[PDB]
RNA sequence: GAGCUAGCCCUGGCCAGGGUGAAGCUGGGGUGAGACCCAGUGGAGGCCCGAACCGGUGGGGGAUGCAAACCCCUCGGAUGA
RNA sequence: GAAUGCCGGCAUGAGUAACGAUAAAGAGGGUGAGAAUCCCUCUCGCCGUAAGCCCAAGGGUUCCUACGCAAUGGUCGUCAGCGUAGGGUUAGGCGGGACCUAAGGUGAAGCCGAAAGGCGUAGCCGAAGGGCAGCCGGUUAAUAUUCCGGCCCUUCCCGCAGGUGCGAUGGGGGGACGCUCUAGGCUAGGGGGACCGGAGCCAUGGACGAGCCCGGCCAGAAGCGCAGGGUGGGAGGUAGGCAAAUCCGCCUCCCAACAAGCUCUGCGUGGUGGGGAAGCCCGGGUGACAACCCCCCGAAGCCAGGGAGCCAAGAAAAGCCUCUAAGCACAACCUGCGGGAACCCGUACCGCAAACCGACACAGGUGGGCGGGUGCAAGAGCACUCAGGCGCGCGGGAGAACCCUCGCCAAGGAACUCUGCAAGUUGGCCCCGUAACUUCGGGAGAAGGGGUGCUCCCUGGGGUGAUGAGCCCCGGGGAGCCGCAGUGAACAGGCUCUGGCGACUGUUUACCAAAAACACAGCUCUCUGCGAACUCGUAAGAGGAGGUAUAGGGAGCGACGCUUGCCCGGUGCCGGAAGGUCAAGGGGAGGGGUGCAAGCCCCGAACCGAAGCCCCGGUGAACGGCGGCCGUAACUAUAACGGUCCUAAGGUAGCGAAAUUCCUUGUCGGGUAAGUUCCGACCUGCACGAAAAGCGUAACGACCGGAGCGCUGUCUCGGCGAGGGACCCGGUGAAAUUGAACUGGCCGUGAAGAUGCGGCCUACCCGUGGCAGGACGAAAAGACCCCGUGGAGCUUUACUGCAGCC
RNA sequence: CGAUGUCGGCUCGUCGCAUCCUGGGGCUGAAGAAGGUCCCAAGGGUUGGGCUGUUCGCCCAUUAAAGCGGCACGCGAGCUG
RNA sequence: UGGGAGAGGGUGGUGGAAUUCCCGGAGUAGCGGUGAAAUGCGCAGAUACCGGGAGGAACGCCGAUGGCGAAGGCAGCCACCUGGUCCACCCGUGACGCUGAGGCGCGAAAGCGUGGGGAGCAAACCGGAUUAGAUACCCGGGUAGUCCACGCCCUAAACG
RNA sequence: CCGAGGGUAGGGCCCGUGACUGGGGCGAAGUCGUAACAAGGUAGCUGUACCGGAAGGUGCGGCUGGAU
RNA sequence: AAAAAUGUUC
């Protein structure tokens, strides 16, 4: 049937995307948490 | 004149619609219409804040005129009169002798091509505008202002009137639609005559489906939600109320007063409502 | 976290084919005038049958599955909430 | 050495199940170390409203080639969506941006919030909506409305000419709209042609034929023609469109009024450029100087912003036109012509899927368009088939049980069973025909029945065309032929009677419940006078509603018909300027501490002093409640009648062994051979009862009952047959489970059910296909129960707080 | 209680004997026939249906007879549900 | 043709008296009610009196034994629309007349539907008395209804 | 071809009967009350409406076939 | 302007 995942670019970064994090307290303590973490990538990768 | 159907299906049995016979025109003015922001009951937090509310008919909103005591001593003819979605009154559409023209809720008897007017010296005529103290005692009026230069704010539905009944003062005594005795300021604009449309109210919806198209979602019991839902939740099959009939947040709902008690217009209103 | 799911908002799209034949209109009859009667035209409806489509009734299979809800037969809605 | 321990490794089950749709294969030739599996050809089968094609999303080089086969591929592999390497995505016109707005988001102003932040008019952003310029063919191994050819067009810039009060983010017009139905004319698409072109073919009995087979176009600027859309002209006045206005709006007057005119699209034609099959020869070439013609069918698409009807009354903004404002009228704008200029991104390939979402090359999920032919009443249905694409990435055998899916069945015909579960039956169309009841629509496809192919003959009306031929579309009558059977295949109701419940279409527990449950129109009560009540928020601000009592909220009831009784003592709510209680506060008699004292400080009575509660009334479609015992009638029996006790009042109409009845399978009646069910009654109703509505109700129901007909493998009672498995062989090769095992029966014993102890009995060693009685078999640290001073959801006149409100 | 699945049916039986029938007897208030009752006997047999989920029971039609129990109220790694 | 009388009918309007509720004043211990009472109302200020207001319904005197209509029935007043009707003159038509199964229409009250409205009155219902009881009469309340619109109903001691 | 009739299916009228149920009639001396006849002890009757063990009662309007 | 019911049989 219909699944979970339903992959859609622009939803990707409207919703968890480096504009969208930086504009909210909590995505910007994200994008720090994953930042001192070490993370290669703060936000998910998507194409545009 | 409300339009019976014959029972061709279940639901047209009952089914009455208006009969549309005073309306002139089926297509609003260009220049009064704009875009009708559906909200589906949800406040700017997102929220549904009336609940029951949405997917109705896409409607344009027409722009109507609730101070006619903007255009003193201009007539105007009465050029059509029109359905209106957002009301339960049709609307009058007039042109300004100025070449203005502007829409006013249609009073009962009031004829497309004749001349009204707004003002103290106007005519005490059907859909002429004057300040509530120019119009003579035992006058039916509409579309009455509550305060002065305020917009015109009791009787506007189909069918209703205010009634004056006498004077005191800066201030005139009406009987509402209600029936409320209340004190509104004599300077007050108010159209004489009651809202056409009388038969507005004996309109039998019919069917589910039409409800729907007038944006009414399904209501849902108290009595068939769960204790987590409502007051009236929860029971082994069915139950009754078992308390105090209740709404959703608690508060009775069978003759408990709401009104503030301390409310500035207490002192404004002669008597509370009738019946 | 509403890319699943629930509701609403905006803007688009879809609904084979067939059946029934409301009002109205016209003509005739009717009468003081009427109601109304009839015929034709008309093409209404959470109308009828039935694909797409949306469903998920009964049974069977499946049960370390093709599938963490599937398959077959059947069955409901299909201009509408 | 144990923790259902942790990690890893390796066992067991086991050469076991499985190898993923039962659409399907066979042979020859090639390649190569190796071939069922790669390439080629022939044959065969499957999709064909797709299993074909083209878009969008998503994916991200998977595209094309060359060389490869360790791993990936459920087998094999020489192949590949795999490994390596090289190559490939070309735009002013397609899509998006340099255009516009929608919800929403954001947000100069402004508002609010301990902080973080929340709002918010304009504005800005925001698309699959508006707007806007490219069509046909050729080319690559791989891209093409992108390169090339032909023929067209857009904007920007500059110039030339002509014309004009030019000039805007401002005014206005327009853009600009629903649903259903639909006219005319076209086109797309299709069918036929005895006409045109074509390599040919003559087979196996016939046919050299008006035979067969194949094809018979595509794009196109101006002009033109056909069809449509849009649109009055002028004058005078003007106070309105937040400045102005010659525009628009309003009034008058003259003319025009199905028109015409002006304009814009569609289609046809059109200079011109293309294309062009079968077959044959090796993607190509020939065919071919290919022909390119007539008739019909005909859109849902086009003219379009068409027409009508309806009620639920159907975006915005830019582009564009117009008006004037600053300004400027050497400008600027408009029109025509010319030259120049025209950017960024996407473009491969999959794309109903082996490349997307499902851990897999997963039988699942995935929006838009095209979707051919024939026949079947029609259609996107169904069968077959074109183009095109496939045979589903283990095979070969065998022909047991058993299972799946399927076919048939003597006699019976529901005897099966919880139940006709299931499976039969019925089945389209045309015609005849159709009941109770009914809200007059219905019930109704009721029920039931006849008809159905092919041939020939005569004839009726329709469309096209011309009024004719031809083609095409509805028919009508007569005579015949054949078969078991003519909707001869495929698709396509079994029906009736009668209760319960729910009016009805709808909705629901995604993944065990689709129902009688929720919803529903409709009814009542109730709150609400508008800065409404109510809801969300600390607030601002919203929703309510750009609504106004014919409206909005809440609550019960649930179409409709007929109705909806009595109890206001309690509880709720509503009313009640008295009375009683009542907090802070006021008041300050009177005490007290202290100090030489002035004084400073503490205590403090009456009395004044809200709501709330007390108290007085109202109120039931508010919460709710609607009796006991005894006696009595010319037989018994039973009580219309009385007596008495209690109550706030003692259950009214109607209904009643019920979705309710304990006793109970009550009693009587119907149906049956037989009826714990069913239906009709009775009424001592354990424990119906009137909007948690009472009693009915036509219609409706994948709801739940009872009965009959029809028909059946449901059954008596099983048999046979088909295929996919199971079985054998080659390939690949799991799983849970497992203290170790050299793992028998009885009768005992044993922690009370023993392969494992005793006694006896039986027993050569090891497998394979089978069955499940046992290993208190597996699985899940019992979901029941209890325990825990464990947890959570929910309730309230439990306790105690808090919001909110007074 | 780190799981021994619960009634009923179906299927498959197997055992007991306190015997329902069938075979053999004694006593009889056993004339015959037919009963009663007790004894021996478990070899074989012990029907189809209506009602109800039922076990059981009642009923219909038969029968030689329509036995009663045990087997985890036998039997869900056999089925039903 | 010219006149007349009349609660004939329909629509719209409008006038006063009275009852009730509300508001103001003034005012005190009762009021109300019956056969007599009680219920009820009243110091929370009733009744009685004055002023203002709201509302609905019915029209005193005239008024009659009267008038009109086919009947049911119709009563303040005004206007409009309209039916029937009598009288005079003896003008016109020239039997065109009478009755009337069906049909149609009208049809007091009560009732019913959908609305409105609602003062007074008042089935039902409550309470107080009476009574053996009192599901009655009498008393204090009181819902339909009585009123309006439209549409049903079509009854009668619809009687002379 | 028609055709007695037979059969299948569906209708209409009539008759008999049916648990139970509704009133009706009758039945020398049952039970409750006393509605009507006198002003019948509230004049009666009436159509209608609601209610009540029952006669009846009450409302609305009507009649006199009502006493004084 | 009526407090107050009833009455076996021929
Ligand atoms: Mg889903
Ligand atoms: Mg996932
Ligand atoms: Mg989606
Ligand atoms: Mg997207
Ligand atoms: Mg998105
Ligand atoms: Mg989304
Ligand atoms: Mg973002
Ligand atoms: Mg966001
Ligand atoms: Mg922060
Ligand atoms: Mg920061
Ligand atoms: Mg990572
Ligand atoms: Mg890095
Ligand atoms: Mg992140
Ligand atoms: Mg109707
Ligand atoms: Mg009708
Ligand atoms: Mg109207
Ligand atoms: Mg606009
Ligand atoms: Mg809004
Ligand atoms: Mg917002
Ligand atoms: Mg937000
Ligand atoms: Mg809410
Ligand atoms: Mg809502
Ligand atoms: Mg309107
Ligand atoms: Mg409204
Ligand atoms: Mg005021
Ligand atoms: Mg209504
Ligand atoms: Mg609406
Ligand atoms: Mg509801
Ligand atoms: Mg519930
Ligand atoms: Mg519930
Ligand atoms: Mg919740
Ligand atoms: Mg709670
Ligand atoms: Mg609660
Ligand atoms: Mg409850
Ligand atoms: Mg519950
Ligand atoms: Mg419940
Ligand atoms: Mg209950
Ligand atoms: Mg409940
Ligand atoms: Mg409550
Ligand atoms: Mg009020
Ligand atoms: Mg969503
Ligand atoms: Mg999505
Ligand atoms: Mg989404
Ligand atoms: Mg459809
Ligand atoms: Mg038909
Ligand atoms: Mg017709
Ligand atoms: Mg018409
Ligand atoms: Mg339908
Ligand atoms: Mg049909
Ligand atoms: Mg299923
Ligand atoms: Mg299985
Ligand atoms: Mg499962
Ligand atoms: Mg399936
Ligand atoms: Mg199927
Ligand atoms: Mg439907
Ligand atoms: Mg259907
Ligand atoms: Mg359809
Ligand atoms: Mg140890
Ligand atoms: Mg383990
Ligand atoms: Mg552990
Ligand atoms: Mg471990
Ligand atoms: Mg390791
Ligand atoms: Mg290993
Ligand atoms: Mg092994
Ligand atoms: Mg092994
Ligand atoms: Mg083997
Ligand atoms: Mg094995
Ligand atoms: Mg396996
Ligand atoms: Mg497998
Ligand atoms: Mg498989
Ligand atoms: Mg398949
Ligand atoms: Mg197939
Ligand atoms: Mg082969
Ligand atoms: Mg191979
Ligand atoms: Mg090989
Ligand atoms: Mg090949
Ligand atoms: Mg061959
Ligand atoms: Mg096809
Ligand atoms: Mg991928
Ligand atoms: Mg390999
Ligand atoms: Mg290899
Ligand atoms: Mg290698
Ligand atoms: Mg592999
Ligand atoms: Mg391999
Ligand atoms: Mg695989
Ligand atoms: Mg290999
Ligand atoms: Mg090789
Ligand atoms: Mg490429
Ligand atoms: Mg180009
Ligand atoms: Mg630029
Ligand atoms: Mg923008
Ligand atoms: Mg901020
Ligand atoms: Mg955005
Ligand atoms: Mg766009
Ligand atoms: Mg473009
Ligand atoms: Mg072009
Ligand atoms: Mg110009
Ligand atoms: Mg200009
Ligand atoms: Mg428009
Ligand atoms: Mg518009
Ligand atoms: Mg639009
Ligand atoms: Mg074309
Ligand atoms: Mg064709
Ligand atoms: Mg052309
Ligand atoms: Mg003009
Ligand atoms: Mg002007
Ligand atoms: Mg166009
Ligand atoms: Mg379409
Ligand atoms: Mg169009
Ligand atoms: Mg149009
Ligand atoms: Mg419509
Ligand atoms: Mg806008
Ligand atoms: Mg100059
Ligand atoms: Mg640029
Ligand atoms: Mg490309
Ligand atoms: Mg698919
Ligand atoms: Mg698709
Ligand atoms: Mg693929
Ligand atoms: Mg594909
Ligand atoms: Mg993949
Ligand atoms: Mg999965
Ligand atoms: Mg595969
Ligand atoms: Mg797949
Ligand atoms: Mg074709
Ligand atoms: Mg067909
Ligand atoms: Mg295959
Ligand atoms: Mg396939
Ligand atoms: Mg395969
Ligand atoms: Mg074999
Ligand atoms: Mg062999
Ligand atoms: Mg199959
Ligand atoms: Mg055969
Ligand atoms: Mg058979
Ligand atoms: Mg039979
Ligand atoms: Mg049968
Ligand atoms: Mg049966
Ligand atoms: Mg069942
Ligand atoms: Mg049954
Ligand atoms: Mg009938
Ligand atoms: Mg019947
Ligand atoms: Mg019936
Ligand atoms: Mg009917
Ligand atoms: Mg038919
Ligand atoms: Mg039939
Ligand atoms: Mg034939
Ligand atoms: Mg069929
Ligand atoms: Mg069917
Ligand atoms: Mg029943
Ligand atoms: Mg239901
Ligand atoms: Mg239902
Ligand atoms: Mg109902
Ligand atoms: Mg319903
Ligand atoms: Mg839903
Ligand atoms: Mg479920
Ligand atoms: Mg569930
Ligand atoms: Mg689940
Ligand atoms: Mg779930
Ligand atoms: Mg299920
Ligand atoms: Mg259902
Ligand atoms: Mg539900
Ligand atoms: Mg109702
Ligand atoms: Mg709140
Ligand atoms: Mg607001
Ligand atoms: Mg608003
Ligand atoms: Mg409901
Ligand atoms: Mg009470
Ligand atoms: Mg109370
Ligand atoms: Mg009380
Ligand atoms: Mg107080
Ligand atoms: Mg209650
Ligand atoms: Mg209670
Ligand atoms: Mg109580
Ligand atoms: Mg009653
Ligand atoms: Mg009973
Ligand atoms: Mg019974
Ligand atoms: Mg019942
Ligand atoms: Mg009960
Ligand atoms: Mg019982
Ligand atoms: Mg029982
Ligand atoms: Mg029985
Ligand atoms: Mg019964
Ligand atoms: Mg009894
Ligand atoms: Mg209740
Ligand atoms: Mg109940
Ligand atoms: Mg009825
Ligand atoms: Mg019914
Ligand atoms: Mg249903
Ligand atoms: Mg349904
Ligand atoms: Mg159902
Ligand atoms: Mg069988
Ligand atoms: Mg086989
Ligand atoms: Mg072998
Ligand atoms: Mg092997
Ligand atoms: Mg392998
Ligand atoms: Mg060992
Ligand atoms: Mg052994
Ligand atoms: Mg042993
Ligand atoms: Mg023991
Ligand atoms: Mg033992
Ligand atoms: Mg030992
Ligand atoms: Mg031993
Ligand atoms: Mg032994
Ligand atoms: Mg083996
Ligand atoms: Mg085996
Ligand atoms: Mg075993
Ligand atoms: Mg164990
Ligand atoms: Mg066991
Ligand atoms: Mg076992
Ligand atoms: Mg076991
Ligand atoms: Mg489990
Ligand atoms: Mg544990
Ligand atoms: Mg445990
Ligand atoms: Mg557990
Ligand atoms: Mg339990
Ligand atoms: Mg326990
Ligand atoms: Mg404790
Ligand atoms: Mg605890
Ligand atoms: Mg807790
Ligand atoms: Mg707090
Ligand atoms: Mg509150
Ligand atoms: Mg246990
Ligand atoms: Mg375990
Ligand atoms: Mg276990
Ligand atoms: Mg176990
Ligand atoms: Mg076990
Ligand atoms: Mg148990
Ligand atoms: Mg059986
Ligand atoms: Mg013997
Ligand atoms: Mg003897
Ligand atoms: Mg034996
Ligand atoms: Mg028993
Ligand atoms: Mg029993
Ligand atoms: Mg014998
Ligand atoms: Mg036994
Ligand atoms: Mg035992
Ligand atoms: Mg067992
Ligand atoms: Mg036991
Ligand atoms: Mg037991
Ligand atoms: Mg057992
Ligand atoms: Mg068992
Ligand atoms: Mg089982
Ligand atoms: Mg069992
Ligand atoms: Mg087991
Ligand atoms: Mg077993
Ligand atoms: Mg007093
Ligand atoms: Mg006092
Ligand atoms: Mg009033
Ligand atoms: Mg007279
Ligand atoms: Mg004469
Ligand atoms: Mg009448
Ligand atoms: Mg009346
Ligand atoms: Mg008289
Ligand atoms: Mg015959
Ligand atoms: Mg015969
Ligand atoms: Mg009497
Ligand atoms: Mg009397
Ligand atoms: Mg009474
Ligand atoms: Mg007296
Ligand atoms: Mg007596
Ligand atoms: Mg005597």
């Amino acid at each position: 049937m219909k699944r979970t995942w339903q992959p859609n670019r622009r939803k990707r970064a409207k919703t968890h995307g480096f504009r969208a994090r930086m504009r909210t307290p909590g995505g910007r303590k994200v994008l720090k948490r994953r930042r001192q973490k070490g993370r290669w990538r703060l936000t998910p990768a998507v194409r545009k | 004149a409300v339009k019976k159907f014959k029972p061709y299906t279940p639901s047209r049995r009952f089914m009455t619609v208006a009969d549309f016979s005073e309306i002139t025109k089926t297509e609003p003015e260009k220049s009064l219409v704009k875009p009708l922001k559906k909200t589906g009951g949800r406040n700017n937090q997102g929220r549904i804040t009336v609940r029951f509310r949405g997917g109705g008919h896409k409607r344009l909103y027409r722009i109507i005129d609730f101070k006619r005591w903007d255009k003193v001593g201009i007539p105007a003819k009465v050029a059509a009169i029109e359905y209106d979605p957002n009301r339960s009154a049709r609307i009058a559409l007039l042109h300004y002798v100025d070449g203005e023209k502007r829409y006013i809720i249609a009073p009962d008897g009031l004829q497309v091509g004749q001349q009204v007017v707004a003002g103290p010296d106007a005519p005490i005529q059907v859909g002429n505008a004057l300040p509530l103290r120019f119009i003579p005692v035992g006058t039916v009026v509409h579309a009455v202002e509550l305060e002065p230069k305020k917009g015109a704010k009791l009787a506007r539905a189909a069918g209703t009137s205010a009634q004056i009944q006498g004077r005191e003062g800066d201030y005139v005594i009406l009987r509402l639609p209600s029936g409320e005795l209340r004190k509104v300021h004599g300077e007050c604009y108010a159209t004489v005559g009651a809202v056409g449309n009388a038969d507005h109210k004996n309109i039998v919806l019919g069917k589910a489906g039409r409800s729907r198209w007038l944006g009414r979602r399904p209501h849902v019991r108290g009595a068939a939600m769960n204790p987590v839902d409502h007051p009236h939740g929860g029971g082994e099959g069915r139950a009754p109320r078992g308390r105090p009939p209740a709404s959703p947040w608690g508060w009775q709902t069978k003759g408990l007063k709401t009104r503030k008690r301390r409310k500035p217009s207490s002192r404004f209103i002669i008597a509370r409502r009738k019946k």
